Order: structure tokens, then sequence, then C-alpha cells
């Protein structure tokens, strides 16, 4: 179609059809220990976790006190014009319900989210 | 690599089109997606079109292929040579390489094999 | 009749016609025109051909089994 | 080594007396050799001129149109002007040439997608043409007389003399169509009756070595049966 | 999703009315270039959740030169095929009269499977196809030339034309991509026609082994 003319459209099938990873659009990890999700035991992110806190769901058995935390990388992120609420959707829809994903507003500069 | 379409008055014009090339092969999930010519999009691997397109299409990328490595540095071998030999290569229906375990399956006499 | 191949000579019958000929010229046998102070047996054999005097029969064998007897009379010289 | 390999593949392939390119045990390899017939020695690079140009300038240059009195005055005889404008039946044959033209026309332009003209063929045409244009002192000068009709007529029966596939039943009538069916086509191109009035202007007496010489030149293009292809 | 499973569908379906066509099959012209948003209003919106069901997709044609062999397909609801489950279908062919059938696998199939389906040789002969393959129409491609099946008088004809066997002709597979589109059991000879650069028009045979 006009793909073939504008580059945009061009690029963006491109991305579509390139093979992505996590690994490339990640910037670190970190295994915190959170015996109570209010405990936030890095200083800054209480006020998502805590605005999720006042809308509370999901405490259906225990709280695990293990937590895992992830970087991500804007750069690698808007490239390929992903956003982590897609992400957010298939790293649950597609490895089961085992796991349970919080995250922030991309408006905050650095984007990372809660398992 | 260009589009040559036929314009309404009757003349051969050239367009210069976006082109996409990869490197790693799997056409048949390829050629299924959107906005993605499913006609003119081919690979460079032929037991791939084997199994994907049919056999008559290895024939003819086949003897493309022989074209041009044949035709790289300019030079030319006339064309009934490559077809003879694109058409003996794949006459028994299957891919039988020019090969050892290739010329060894086969009604030939005993006294070839020997 | 039923005759389905070419009515030329082709290249490979004109080379094996000159050599039997030649030989059998070789070995005293009579020759079928008035040559003129020739003496090399395969220079009268090629003579012999311009002038379509030589008595041979060739047979074709088609790839299902069958023949059929062209004379050297009936085919028309390649070159 | 390669060489050696690929050799020792395909060594028994040849043309058998019937024109059949057959393997060893009898195994059809190819109907035709080379799909065409010939041998690849007595071949070389021509041009279609007819698959290029546009829906204009093509009807521009084969069309020979009748009706000008003045220019048809200038390239015909006085003799053969008068015949042409008062003749009902040799205006329509000069009419369906143009109509077998543009379909062969239309048929080239799906057999060479890109739009390239460099063809491989047998016996030259443009030099046959000049060599007649000096073997008889043609003076492209004056009016000829070279009656279009006879053009039309002699190109069909030379175009009848060129069997590859000889038979006279279905299947074996339609497989001589297919082989020799590019060689026609620029056969009918290069020999129509308005280019051979307008740019070459052979005479009566020069047409008829140039038939004769086509088809002796093409009998023996034809491959040989025995050679070890 | 849906939308790219209403989408699938109805290029499945696309594909599959062009197949039967070229089998010989009578199918109506519109039903060849059913647009999307006119799948989309007949047979429903989506099939997550919806109306088509997978079922409701099943196609019946009959033959042109004659009414009675007629061809069924199914659209198995499962991913992998189990035993019954065909024989499900093998009971709506034995209740309908009708022999020619297809059924486009989901996924994959089982081998239990694949041993169900070679025993009814003389009988209710069904194809098993893939639902990723139907996605293309393949003989539309460029590589691809134009194949056409040989009735049985017409290959006597080539056979004391060129004096030939039936075993001196090129062979083909009867299991690369286009000797199943078109059906084809051995013994059947098809006809092969490409253009070509030296004659301009060149017609092959193969023999289906």
């Amino acid at each position: 179609g006009q793909s073939a003319r504008d580059a945009e459209r061009a690029k963006d099938i491109l991305c579509r059809l390139e093979h992505t990873t996590l690994r490339k659009v990640t910037a670190n990890t970190a295994i915190y220990y959170d015996p109570n999700p209010q405990s936030t035991v890095v200083a800054e992110d209480q006020e998502w976790v805590n605005v999720y806190y006042e809308m509370p769901d999901f405490d259906v058995a225990r709280i695990s006190p293990w937590l895992l935390r992830v970087e991500l990388d804007r750069k690698h992120m808007t490239d390929r014009k992903l956003t982590m609420e897609q992400i957010a959707e298939k790293i649950n829809a597609g490895f089961g319900d085992d796991l349970n994903c919080i995250f922030n507003d991309d408006n905050a500069e650095k984007l990372v989210l809660r398992i | 690599k260009k589009k040559i379409i036929i314009t309404e008055d009757g003349e051969f014009k050239a367009l210069q089109e976006w082109i996409l090339e990869t490197d790693g092969v799997s056409l048949m999930r390829v050629l299924s997606e959107k906005d993605v010519d499913p006609v003119r999009t081919t690979s460079n691997d032929i037991v791939e079109i084997f199994t994907v397109l049919g056999i008559e299409a290895v024939r003819k990328a086949l003897e493309r292929e022989l074209y041009h490595v044949i035709s790289f540095d300019g030079s030319y071998v006339n064309y009934r040579h490559l077809a003879l030999l694109c058409d003996t290569m794949t006459c028994r229906g299957h891919l039988m390489a020019i090969t050892r375990h290739g010329v060894n399956r086969q009604d030939t006499g005993p006294l070839m094999k020997c | 009749q039923k005759r389905i191949t070419t009515p030329y000579m082709t290249k490979y019958e004109r080379a094996r016609v000159l050599g039997t000929r030649a030989l059998q010229i070789a070995m005293c046998a009579p020759v079928m025109v008035e040559l003129e102070g020739e003496t090399d047996p395969l220079l009268i054999a090629m003579k012999e051909l311009k002038a379509r005097k030589i008595p041979i029969i060739i047979r074709r064998y088609l790839p299902d089994g069958s023949y059929e007897d062209w004379g050297v009379d009936e085919l028309i010289i390649s070159d | 080594y390669i060489q050696r390999r690929l050799i020792k593949s395909m060594e028994s392939v040849m043309v058998k007396y019937d024109a059949t390119v057959r393997n060893s045990i009898n195994q059809v390899v190819q109907l035709r050799y080379g799909e065409d017939g010939l041998a690849g020695e007595s071949v070389e690079f021509q041009n279609l001129a007819t698959l290029k140009p546009s829906n204009k300038a093509f009807e521009k240059k084969f069309r020979f149109d009748y009706t000008n009195e003045r220019a048809l005055r200038r390239t015909l005889q006085e003799d053969l002007v008068k015949d042409v404008l008062s003749n009902a039946h040799i205006q329509n044959e000069l009419e369906r040439e143009f109509e077998r033209m543009r379909e062969d026309r239309e048929v080239l332009r799906v057999i060479f997608p890109t739009g390239d003209s460099k063809v491989v063929l047998p016996c030259n045409l443009l030099r046959m043409i000049w060599n007649a244009q000096k073997i008889f002192h043609i003076n492209p000068r004056l009016p000829s007389d070279l009656h279009p009709i006879k053009v039309v007529e002699g190109v069909k029966e030379l175009s009848k003399k060129l069997v590859i596939v000889n038979g006279d039943d279905p299947l074996s009538r339609q497989a001589q169509e297919n082989a020799t069916l590019l060689f026609n086509i620029h056969l009918r191109s290069t020999l129509c009756s308005r280019r051979m009035a307008e740019e070459f202007r052979l005479s009566g007496e020069a047409f008829d070595w140039l038939l004769g010489e086509i088809e002796s030149k093409f009998n023996q293009a034809i491959a040989h049966p025995g050679e070890m292809v | 999703d849906d939308e790219e499973e209403t989408y699938r569908l109805w290029k499945i379906r696309k594909t599959i009315m062009q197949l039967c066509h070229d089998r010989g099959y009578l199918v109506t012209q519109d039903e060849l270039d059913q647009t999307l948003e006119e799948f989309k209003a007949q047979f429903g919106d989506k099939p997550s959740e919806g109306r088509p069901r997978r079922t409701d997709l099943t196609v019946l044609v009959a033959h042109n030169d004659d009414p009675t062999d007629q061809m069924f397909v199914f659209f198995p609801e499962e991913p992998k095929v189990g035993i019954k489950t065909i024989k499900v279908y093998c009971q709506r062919m034995q209740e309908e009269n009708i022999t020619r059938a297809l059924i486009v696998v989901q996924q994959g199939m089982t081998p239990s499977a694949k041993q169900s389906l070679v025993d009814m040789a003389p009988k209710y002969i069904l194809e098993q196809f893939l639902q990723q393959e139907l996605l293309i129409n393949i003989t539309e491609h460029e590589l691809v030339p134009e194949h056409v099946v040989m009735t049985k008088e017409e290959v006597t004809e080539l056979l004391a034309r060129y004096k030939l066997r039936e075993n001196q002709l090129p062979r083909i597979q009867a299991g690369d991509p286009v000797a199943r589109y078109f059906g084809i059991k051995r013994g059947q000879v098809v006809k092969i026609i490409r253009p070509s650069e030296t004659a301009g028009r060149y017609i092959t045979y193969r023999l289906v082994q």
C-alpha cells in the first residue's frame, strides 16, 4: 500500500515484523523485600503503589513478601511504539495469572512496574 | 527492484518503492501478514520454497539464482544450459542434490554404481 | 511411409559416411565417379558425396524401438 | 572439483531422432531442446521494436493509412496507387494485419514484464534487408513497385514453412504455434507493409530473394539429432 | 483479541471459496469478492463470545457437471483434533450422503487421528489442512505457473502422440502444496503452462506419483 511510499508506515511495519525480547527494553531489575505493600523499601515508589493501595484488590490468600522491580528505557520503548500497558497485559495474558503487575504513569520520566 | 508500471498511454515507467530485507527466514508467516505483498515476496533458500510453494517454484527460483550469480561480473551464458541443468536437477519430483548420495538412488545399472 | 525424422543429413552422419566409404576404397572397391588424377582415398570419397553417388543406407533408430532407412541419395547434404 | 562432480551427474543426456531430449533410461526431460529446438550456435541478439513505444507512436509507425493520395503517391508507383485506392478487399486485408499486430503487442507486454527489448533469436533480419538493398542496387529515392498485399501473403506463406513440430492433429498443431511464437511476432513486426514501403523500399525482385533466404538460414539452425547436449 | 480473529476467518474463507472454484465446483460470483465489512455484518461482528462459533462457517458445494457429487468443509473447534471428533463428522457425512469432505484443522492433529483417516480408502475421502496454510493463495504467487488437470481421455492422447509410456514423464509427489491444492491422486497427469523468453510459451507435463 502507500506504506511502500511513505517512510513512516514502512518503519512501523518494520518494527512490527522484527523480533524484540524483554532484555532489549529494560534498564535494570532488582529483587527487593516488601513483607507489606505499604513498606516500600525504596524511597519514592510509595506514591503510585499507594494510589493503587487505596484501591486494593487481589489480597486473596496472602501477600507475597518477595517483590520484583523492573526498570525500563523509554528510548527503546518508543522506538518500537510500545508502552507498558500492552506489556502489562501480555506478561500476564500468556504466562498465567501467578504474577501481578502494577505500574507507573508514563508522565513520570522513569518507567517502572512491580510484580 | 523498482516497480515498473504500464501507464494509460502505454509506456514503461519505473517507480522507487520501499523494500525490506531480513536476516533469517520463516516465509509462511511473513506472507500471511497484512500490507505485505504476497506475490512478489520471496526468500533466497530453496528448500523453504519447496516446502511452502511447490516444485515448479523451486525450478524457477534456482534458475533465477544461477542467472544472478553468473551475471554478477558482467559475464553472459546462454539460456539453454541453465534451463537444461535446472530441469534435469528437479526431474524426479523431489530435490536430489548433485552429490554423493544424490546420484546414488536411481534406476541406473549396476555397472555404473561400481 | 510415416517418416517422422528430418530430411537433412546431420553433422555426425556425414562424418561417419565419409570415413567408411573412404576405407572401402582403400581396400580396392570400385569407385562411382570419373576422377581425374586423384589418389587420396579420402579426397575421392568426398567428391562422391558431392555427386550423390555413395551406395550406403542409414538406419535411424527411434527411441521407441522402431527405425527407418534413408538412402544417402535422398538426404539434403548439410554443407 | 565442482565441475567434475556436475559433469559426472549429467553425462548421458542427448537429443534423440525425434527431437526430444531424453535421459539414459529414455525418461523425457524436455519435449524440445531449450524449449525452442535450435542449437545455441547460430543465434544472436536483436530487438523487438514493438513493446517499448507508446500507444500513439505505435499506431503512427505501424498503420499504413491509404487515404492520403499524395504520400501514397510519393512512395508507390502510379500503377499501384490507383489500385490501392480503388479496391475494398485490399483495404480490408490491410486492416486486419494491424489487428494481428496489436494482439502480439499485448502478448509481448506480459511475456516481458520489465520492458527490455534485447532477445536472442535466429537469422538476423535488419542485416538481411541491408544486404538485399545492395545486391540489387535499391535506390531509396524513387517510388517502388512492391504491392502491399504481396508482402502480406508472402509473409504468411513463409511463416507456414518454418516447422519445428511436424504434425497435423491438435496437440501437435498447437505445440508448433507455441515453439515459433516469438520469432513469428518479430518477423511480422519487422516486415510489415508500412515499414517496407516507407523505410526499406525494397523492390519486387529483391523481396523473393529475402523470403527465400530467411527460410534457408532458419532450417539450418535446428538442433542435430545426436549431439551430447 | 477478536479484530485479528474476525480478520482471519474472513481471509481463510475467501481463500477456500477460490480453492473449490478451481476444483470445478459452482460458487456464486459475489462470494468470491466478499469484502470484510460485508462478512462482519453477515456472520457476526466478532467470534470471541460471538455468533461466529467456527461453526456456522461450514460450506457445502455442488459440482458444475453433476449436482449429486458434493463437497463439504469442516472447521473443528478444538486446537488439536481427537478420534471420535472426526467420526462425529464421518457420521455427519454418513447421514447426508457426501463423500468429498475437508477439515480446516486449527493448530494440529493427533497421530491416532492420522491413523483414523487413512483407513476409509474406498469411501469418505477427507482432506486435512492447516489454518495457517490457507491464509494466502499460493496459486497467485509470482513463481508458481498455471496448472491444469487433464481428463483421462486426454492423457491417452499424449502417450499415443509422443509414443510414450507413462513411466517416462517427469514426476511430482502428491505431498507438495500445489498437488494438494488441486486434490490430486496418484496416476493423474497435470499440465503446466509457463511463458519462456526463447519461444514465448512452453507446455510441460507432470505425473503425480
